């Protein structure tokens, strides 16, 4: 049922 | 990838994030970052989880 996790916010920067 | 459909609601929690509701269609501007894609909705720009959308193609 539950949606997946959001990835770490630090990965918004380049190079994931 | 030019267009993707939201699979889940995403709540923007940072200034650079693009929130959306499930089923909304996002214009995809960058899909090279594997974690966070850059896109547009409501003429608004932001980053959102790649895993929260399904590319339309």
């Amino acid at each position: 049922g539950q949606p997946p996790l959001v990835p770490p916010r630090k990965e918004k920067m380049r190079g994931k | 990838v030019r267009w993707a459909r939201a699979l889940y609601d995403f709540e923007a929690l940072e200034e650079d994030e693009l929130g959306f509701r499930s089923g909304e269609v996002v214009e995809v501007l960058d899909s090279s970052n594997p974690s966070w894609w850059t896109g547009r909705l409501h003429n608004k720009l932001g980053l959102f989880p790649a895993n929260y959308v399904a590319p339309m193609m």
